[PDB]
């Protein structure tokens, strides 16, 4: 074993910043492997198809290395090329297609490093470009084919185009013929930005061709890239030419899955760095190589945030550029990416934490700047990307003990309250309050900007001294408090609530039960919690009805009205007991009562962590299935090498049913729900005659985006039922256009 | 200063709770 | 197979603490933190109210469950809590994003627990809040003040 970890390490050493000069690291390694070649073929050919598919960010210099030990010995590299072309072929068997996109890019290097003849690399890119002419096959593969050879050609399109330009004019004649007729239906759900000013989101295929033609104007020379074999010339230029053999792309199949698409994220420009190196245009091949491999390294260590933050600080290029404004670029892109991020939000607030602690001089000015642009462009920026930015920006202020200049955004101020920057500046103030105390926020804001602040969270109950004694049940609204202090039993208040006047349900025994019980443990959550959870059985037997349910809700709204985490931590522990069910969590965000308070923040995020614990519900019952299965087949096979349980069996299969059910249930419920609310919406402004395009349709519309973002991977199976029963064409083209984009995002 | 008092627990009765759903 | 550098996670390792009061030796112990799903949140100040709690830790993932730090007597906070989530993956994720991460200007400490029972919430401490604020001699106004020993 010390055998092979020993390998490892000196393979991974090479690339890291040592007082040895990078070729002498090469050359050393080189000779110690042709030294133990004899006996450490496999492990070797090993340690090299990993490191070629877990470490793009060094993929030209362990290409370089690749080409020593063929200018050493030529059945080693026509064995390492078999190898790679089996490993490459097992990936595209395995669905995986970005070590798919690492692995070609590694073999373009590769022929850049005299290892394989051009012309065989050229007909491998051919039936790449051909895949292209496939029929009744989905668009994505056709896109991530393009894409693969595309991005392939940064690495090894001089070569290639020197060697065949015929048939590269060829192939990128069939490019065109292919992009031209492409669909970007898609575009408009992914933008995180609609206005095409000053930074269109163009898509990224478009974005890279773009790039793909400039270089091929400029003829091919890049100047950010590193190629040591350069140095490496004679040795290499005295290398045997090995041939790939006809590579054919695995046909396409049912189960088969490929990347969706995506869009590039531009925000930055030149302009905004006066002082620094000129940064690369936005359809200059560097960018594009340079975001990649950004996004390999943090893809690469997002386990170890210091370690990121080291590697990203410590990216090397062939000219020098402005990297920071590239790291908070390419870190921005992946917080706001739709319809999910690589990794969890918080990872990358921590990541810019770390990465300011390491360049405190520099960055942090880069990032007040991001901040104020993305403030600049909110007039248009996708609600969910909103939300991704208030929770990052309110965290990590709270990070740095609010510290915020907010007069430079007193222009809210002048503008209507509900538009996109006002309502931003409000959800960030109430999540900043939610980190801290109300006093606490109040202090920090300006004056100037009180009206904007949250209201006080206070209790409101209905039934204090004050109260009239005329409503009704103040008299069993008095003993049900007595009762609470005096550790009443639930005998004890089924008593005193019998003798309450109804107008198998009795909105007012509710209303003043529920009531009572809340402010009696109204002064931390985890009373709330107890007083729930030990009279959870009074909710049920009250709240039989969803009408019931749907009235708990409501008077627990009435109540705690100044503070919404409350309202999202105690209809989470209610769903918890089972004393409302989702579904009685979804007509109730649709309410008239909650109209008002539609587009607040609190509002989504509850009916997304309603999905959540339904999701993770039917996620847990489907693993118990699995695993009793598991084991009773198990058992069975070992017994039979020598009835209860498949009655469990059956049992769990029936209830992983119903709970698919319900599921599928609540997503409907839902969308009938936003397609019911916009079509009275336009209706209405259709009559009216009045422009459509307003906060509240904005912000309902992308939140129904974001729903479908966000679970799209289970909206996949009702697919036939949403385009049957809600999606029809008879709806409204405006509604129509969200199910189409989500559709077109994977077909 | 943090100008609110702390909560008092004191009968935070929690028997027995679990999640049913 | 995987190259072990990038399979590092050093955020989400056991720690030197063993429960004192647990009812079994280590290895069972050490089972129970491999596979537990409850984080200790420590250096919280008294005046911390359970929402922002439950606000910041839902940021990081769903959670079940969360346990405030009583005192022994007293029944008040004492700076420590509890969160229980429904995932392994999120109670990871927040030991590598939560841990460090500021909360009311005071540093976060997150760490796995062996689950929680009756009289886990109470501070082991015989001056009723956690031995730490007993030791500790730094003033601290989110923390009460001075320690138990220097009053007495
Ligand atoms: C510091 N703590 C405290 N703690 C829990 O918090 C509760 C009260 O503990 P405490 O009053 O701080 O005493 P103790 O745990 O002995 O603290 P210490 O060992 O630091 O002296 C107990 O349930 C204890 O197990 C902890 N639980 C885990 N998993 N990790 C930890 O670091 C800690």
């Amino acid at each position: 074993n010390e055998t092979e970890d020993h390998l490892e390490s000196l393979i991974c050493k090479v690339g890291e910043k040592s007082a040895c000069s990078l070729e002498s690291n090469l050359e050393g390694l080189a000779g110690v492997l042709e030294a133990d070649l004899p006996n450490y073929k496999s492990k070797i050919l090993r340690l090299l198809c990993t490191v070629a598919r877990l470490l793009p960010e060094k993929l030209t210099i362990y290409t370089t290395l690749v080409g020593l030990l063929n200018a050493r010995n030529y059945n080693f590299g026509g064995e390492f090329v078999e190898a790679m072309i089996r490993q490459l072929k097992e990936s595209l068997k395995a669905n995986n297609y970005n070590e798919a996109v690492y692995l070609v890019r590694f073999l373009s290097d590769l022929v850049n490093c005299h290892v394989i003849a051009a012309p065989s690399m050229v007909a491998m890119f051919e039936n790449f470009v051909s895949v292209t002419q496939e029929e009744d096959v989905p668009q994505v593969r056709r896109d991530w084919y393009v894409y693969a050879f595309l991005s392939s050609l940064p690495w090894v399109g001089k070569e290639l185009y020197e060697k065949k330009d015929a048939e590269m004019d060829r192939i990128f004649a069939n490019t065109e013929s292919y992009l031209k007729r492409r669909q970007k239906t898609h575009v408009p759900m992914l933008q995180v930005w609609t206005a095409d000013k000053p930074h269109p989101q163009e898509e990224y295929l478009d974005c890279l061709w773009a790039q793909i033609q400039k270089l091929k104007k400029d003829r091919w020379q890049e100047r950010h890239i590193l190629r040591p074999y350069l140095a490496f010339d004679s040795i290499l230029c005295e290398a045997l030419q090995h041939n790939l053999p006809p590579f054919t792309p695995p046909p396409h199949t049912e189960d088969s899955v490929y990347p969706m698409p995506r869009v590039i994220f531009r925000m930055f420009d030149y302009t905004d760095d006066p002082e620094g190196p000129v940064m690369p245009g936005s359809h200059s091949v560097e960018r594009f190589v340079i975001e990649e491999n950004l996004h390999c390294i943090i893809k690469s260590h997002w386990k170890e945030r210091k370690t990121c933050a080291a590697q990203l600080v410590s990216y090397p290029g062939k000219n020098k550029i402005p990297l920071n404004y590239h790291i908070v670029e390419v870190i921005f892109a992946e917080l706001f990416q739709l319809p999910a991020p690589p990794h969890i939000d918080v990872m990358y607030t921590t990541l810019l934490i770390e990465l300011c602690k390491l360049q405190p001089g520099s960055l942090p000015q880069v990032l007040a700047q991001a901040t104020e642009m993305l403030y600049m462009r909110l007039d248009t920026m996708n609600t969910t990307c909103v939300d991704r930015f208030i929770n990052w920006f309110s965290h990590h202020l709270s990070n740095f003990q609010f510290r915020w200049s907010w007069e430079d955004w007193s222009d809210c101020l002048s503008q209507d309250p509900e538009s996109p920057k006002p309502k931003f500046v409000r959800e960030v103030l109430e999540k900043c309050m939610r980190l801290s105390y109300h006093q606490r926020i109040l202090d920090i804001v300006p004056p100037t900007f009180s009206a904007l602040c949250p209201a006080n969270p206070t209790c409101i109950y209905k039934y204090g001294d004050e109260s009239s004694n005329s409503l009704p049940g103040h008299s069993v609204a008095l003993c049900l408090a007595v009762a609470f202090k005096s550790k009443a039993t639930n005998d004890e208040i089924f008593s005193i609530l019998k003798d309450v006047p109804n107008p198998s349900f009795n909105p007012l025994k509710i209303e003043v039960f529920v009531q009572t019980l809340l402010h009696l443990a109204a002064k931390s959550f985890s009373h709330s919690f107890s007083a729930l959870a030990k009279f959870h059985e009074v909710f049920k037997t009250l709240a039989e009805s969803d009408e019931g349910k749907l009235h708990v809700l409501r008077v627990m709204f009435e109540v705690w009205r100044n503070h919404p985490q409350m309202i999202a931590v105690l209809v989470d522990k209610m769903i918890r007991t089972q004393i409302v069910d989702c579904a009685a969590v979804a007509n109730w965000i649709f309410s008239s009562e909650l109209s008002r308070d539609f587009t607040r923040l609190f509002v989504w995020e509850i009916l997304h962590s309603t999905i959540r614990k339904m999701n993770k519900h039917v996620l847990k019952i489907q693993k118990e299935l699995e695993e009793a299965k598991e084991k009773l087949a198990r058992q069975h096979k070992r017994r039979s090498d020598d009835g209860v349980l498949e009655e469990q069996i059956e049992r769990l299969q029936e209830k992983v049913e119903s709970a698919q059910s319900e599921q599928k249930n609540l997503f409907l419920v839902i969308f009938q729900r936003f397609i019911m609310i916009l079509t009275e919406h336009l209706v209405r402004c259709e009559t009216d005659g009045t422009s459509v395009l307003t906060p509240w349709y904005k912000n309902c519309i992308e939140r129904l985006q974001q729903i479908f973002l966000q679970h799209h991977q289970i909206i996949q199976q009702y697919m036939v039922t949403l385009e049957n029963l809600l999606f029809t064409a008879e709806l409204d083209p405006h509604i129509l256009a969200v199910f189409q984009q989500f559709c077109a995002l994977q077909a | 200063g943090d100008p609110r008092a702390i909560v008092e627990y004191r009968d935070l009765d929690a028997p027995d709770d679990v999640d049913f759903f | 197979g995987l190259l072990k550098a990038l399979r590092s996670d050093s955020y989400v390792e056991l720690s030197q603490y063993r429960d004192q009061h647990f009812r079994g030796d280590n290895e069972e112990q050490e089972k129970l933190l491999k596979k537990s799903c409850t984080l200790y949140v420590g250096n919280l100040s008294f005046y911390t109210t359970e929402e922002q709690i439950y606000e910041l830790f839902s940021k990081s993932g769903d959670i079940k469950k969360i346990i405030m730090g009583l005192d022994k007597m007293k029944k008040t906070a004492c700076g420590f809590c509890f969160v229980e989530y429904y995932s392994r993956a999120d109670a990871e994720n927040a030991m590598r994003y939560i841990n460090g991460t500021r909360l009311d200007d005071r540093i976060i400490r997150t760490d796995w627990d062996a689950g929680f029972k009756e009289g886990r919430q109470y501070g082991r401490g015989r001056s009723g809040g956690q031995v730490r604020d007993e030791y500790r001699q730094d003033y601290d106004a989110g923390r009460g003040g001075y320690g138990k020993l220097a009053q007495n």
